[PDB]
């Protein structure tokens, strides 16, 4: 039947160059569409090509061979603002749409200088949980799930303090139970052998 | 093969007498009827028996659909127009778009518009422009440019996908498409000398008269190639006769690679 | 000039319940088609409209029935709501249809759950953790972190705000739920969010900060027959203020 | 705007033999617009049992048709085709000559 075909995911560093693969098997060709969707979102339309060849839009450029049956999406000078899906769909002899899965594209920020630590938060009153935050470290570093099914641990996520046009990474740990702690929260993942363990209260 | 072209059309009228279609669309492979759409049935439908014997009930269902949009988009179109050449009463709109396969393998792509049986617009696909007949075309011609992709999306439609139903169409339609019927060829006196052929498929012949070996293209009558009604057609060319000297004439006609000569006593 | 505006964003039905959809356009286009969403592949229509006064169907209608009320609006009906009908349905229109280098214009979206039972239905609770002193002496930055933890749909809108108003700078929630129990279908579901400022906006004792959590959940017509409250759509919110 | 009046030709499908079964044609071509009237004659009035083509369409934008029906010619009867147009001031008769 007629398929279209993209990877399930990509990771490039920002500002870098990252080409996005679309190969489609239609029934007749009249036009292939690159759609933007941030998570959340609408998908929003990027391209259209139907002749062979390079287009460029901005920081954008999609490329077509018909007789191939291939298209990429070229994304130069990666920003964090890349990060979305890019949903690629072609029109067959009969201008039905046949939709690709789309391609999770994630970005690694730039940290210019990590400082990879793990913090205990402040205790709320109203809520029985620890939570340890590690942060600060260098893109490179994955995080990994809990092997407890009692602790929480959340994946890696990029803030931006505009003001400061600083970056950082971050993922978040949590539990009520007794022998939770921040110095072991992390222990599922490998961490910088620099990290930084402030010491606990007397 | 033989050259072979697949064309569709469709004729808008924007004040039609009552129950007369407001939109008509009607597809041909050479001379053939293979489909057609009108306002009042809202339906594509066959006109030819190999055409429903090949395509599935969702070709037709999604057609259909199609067409009732391309109807409403030709209203709207007509409609601006009328507007801008300030024209009250009934006019039409028509369209063409189409391709041919050449006997020797090279294609031909054309689409046109006209208004009241004028050329209007003509496409070009190999320069991605639109020539304009007048300052009403003008102002068309300028806003269907600014969609440069609707251009690219038409040559590639002309150059790749037309000829691709052609050929699909072709291979349905083969037992009726790619047969020959050679013409029955008779000379009469009527004073003039009449040759006549009649029962030959494909239309496409060439008859003329020869005096001593000179074809004597200026004083020759030349008949339409008319449909006989049963798939078959008919045609003629004539000459008249002069009483003065004796002249060696000849009837010639050439159909599908074949020729003949009529020679008269 | 609004686009594509279909509503309702978020909607939990319980199996054979009906729903219907709204979309409206203000683009004067003449097409208009509804599409479901789901994870690990394509879009898939549903059904289309390509001019007013016409619709046919798409790749999946089953289940589904639609109305194209004007040239602006193009509604889908969902008579007896299923599990598999779980999805997020987009709205979208287009000029024309047939031709080939005409785009879509999307809607938001709407994020559709139907259960079988509305007892596996919960709110977040919500809390906010104040940031570590040893963070703020090694870096002068502090971050706050917001946990919205067992809540179930996945139907939730996390914001923070300082002094009042809402702020999205040196903000980082979760693109994704965390599933509490990885293992169950109907896990419920866990989202962290944090904020940074400096040490000196920490620092002054009149700043004020609350994280809020928008659950979309039952409304006044649908049926609670449990012990526990009725979870209706409502925020839920915590907040901490500066120390000095 | 330009009309143009149709052209009108009477002829037998095949060569006309009297007592043999034919079918009398009536073609109508490169007309505009597309309203027209025909019909076929014999000895002057309208035949009742007559056949037409779906309208059809010319690459000039013009319009053809070709009305037809069922016939044994003979000596005595006359037969012929009558169009009417927006471009004809009357009806217009053009008779089959064999
Ligand atoms: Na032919
Ligand atoms: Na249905
Ligand atoms: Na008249």
């Amino acid at each position: 039947g007629q398929n279209i075909d993209q990877p399930t995911e990509m990771t490039a560093t920002e500002g870098a160059i990252v080409q996005i693969n679309c190969t489609y098997q239609t029934s007749g060709f009249n036009g292939l569409f690159w759609y933007q969707q941030h998570a959340g979102e609408a998908p929003t339309f990027l391209s259209y090509n139907v002749l062979d060849g390079l287009e460029e839009k901005g920081r954008f450029s999609s490329f077509l061979s018909r007789s191939k049956g291939y298209s990429y999406l070229l994304l130069k000078e990666l920003q964090m603002k890349d990060s979305a899906s890019y949903l690629c769909a072609v029109k067959d002899s009969n201008y039905q749409l046949i939709w690709g899965a789309g391609t999770k594209l994630i970005i690694k920020p730039d940290i210019q200088n990590p400082d990879p630590a793990v913090y205990q938060l402040r205790d709320s009153k109203s809520s029985d949980k620890s939570v340890c935050l590690f942060t600060d470290f260098d893109s490179q570093t994955n995080v990994s799930q809990s092997k407890d099914s009692d602790v929480y641990i959340t994946d890696k996520c990029v803030l931006d303090m505009r003001s400061m046009d600083f970056k950082s990474n971050s993922a978040v740990a949590w539990s009520n139970k007794s022998d939770f702690a921040c110095a072991n929260a992390f222990n599922n993942s490998i961490i910088p052998e620099d990290t930084f363990f402030p010491s606990p209260e007397s | 093969m033989r050259t072979h072209s697949l064309r569709y059309f469709r004729l808008g009228v924007s004040d039609p007498i009552h129950g007369v279609p407001e939109f008509i669309s009607v597809g041909y492979v050479d001379s053939h009827p293979i489909t057609t759409y009108d306002s009042v049935t809202r339906q594509k439908e066959p006109r030819a028996p190999w055409m429903a014997e090949n395509l599935a009930p969702d070709h037709w269902e999604r057609y259909t659909q199609l067409l009732r949009g391309w109807q409403q988009m030709f209203k709207v179109e007509l409609k601006r127009l009328q507007r801008h050449y300030n024209h009250s009463g009934s006019h039409t709109y028509q369209r063409m778009i189409g391709c041919e396969l050449l006997e020797d393998g090279s294609t031909t792509g054309f689409l046109q518009y006209a208004y009241d049986g004028q050329d209007f617009l003509i496409f070009n696909k190999d320069t991605l422009s639109w020539l304009a007949v007048d300052n009403v075309a003008h102002t068309i011609k300028q806003a269907w440019e600014a969609n440069q992709h609707e251009l690219l999306y038409q040559k590639n439609w002309l150059e790749e996908e037309c000829i691709a139903w052609l050929k699909r169409f072709l291979e349905y339609g083969k037992d009726t498409l790619q047969r020959t019927e050679p013409p029955l060829v008779r000379v009469n006196r009527k004073t003039a000398l009449f040759c006549k052929a009649h029962g030959f498929y494909p239309p496409e012949i060439y008859m003329t008269w020869m005096k001593n070996g000179e074809e004597i293209v200026q004083e020759i009558d030349y008949g339409d190639i008319l449909p006989s009604g049963d798939g078959t057609y008919q045609a003629w060319a004539s000459i008249e006769l002069d009483p003065q000297s004796s002249n060696l004439y000849s009837c010639h006609v050439e159909h599908s690679g074949v020729h003949m000569v009529l020679q008269v006593p | 000039n609004a686009g594509v505006t279909q509503t309702p964003k978020f909607q939990v039905l319980k199996t054979g319940q009906s729903m219907t959809l709204q979309c409206a356009q203000d683009m004067n286009h003449n097409s208009m088609y509804w599409y479901r969403q789901d994870p690990g592949m394509g879009l898939r229509l549903i059904y289309y409209s390509a001019s007013e006064g016409t619709t046919d169907k798409g790749e999946v209608p089953n289940g589904y029935n639609v109305s194209r009320l004007n040239k602006r609006e193009f509604s889908l009906r969902l008579e007896s709501a299923a599990p598999s009908q779980t999805s997020v349905y987009f709205c979208a229109s287009s000029v024309w249809t047939g031709e080939g280098s005409g785009e879509l214009f999307f809607g938001e979206g709407s994020r559709l759950t139907v259960l079988e039972d509305l007892k596996n239905v919960f709110p977040p609770e919500v809390a906010v953790f104040e940031p570590s002193e040893a963070e703020i002496s090694h870096t002068q930055k502090a971050t706050l972190v917001c946990l919205a933890t067992g809540f179930y749909p996945d139907h939730v809108e996390l914001s923070w705000w300082v002094n009042g108003k809402e702020v999205h700078s040196g903000v980082c929630t979760d693109p994704q739920p965390l599933k509490e129990q990885p293992a169950l279908n109907d896990s419920r579901y866990a989202l962290s969010s944090r904020l940074r400022v400096s040490a000196t906006f920490w620092q002054n004792p009149r700043n004020h900060f609350r994280c809020q959590v928008q659950f979309y959940g039952l409304s006044e017509n649908d049926e609670w027959t449990q012990d526990r409250a009725k979870p209706v759509t409502q925020i839920v919110s915590a907040e901490a203020w500066g120390r000095a | 705007m330009i009309q143009r009046t149709p052209k009108i030709q009477v002829y037998s499908r095949h060569p006309a033999e009297n007592g043999k079964s034919n079918f009398l044609n009536c073609y109508v071509s490169g007309f505009h617009p597309s309203d027209i009237e025909v019909d076929l004659l014999k000895n002057g009035e309208r035949i009742e049992k007559v056949e037409h083509s779906d309208l059809s369409f010319s690459k000039d934008w013009s319009f053809y048709l070709l009305y037809y029906t069922e016939f044994t010619p003979t000596e005595k009867d006359e037969y012929a085709c009558r169009v009417n147009h927006v471009t004809l001031s009357q009806p217009k008769i053009v008779k089959w000559d064999r």
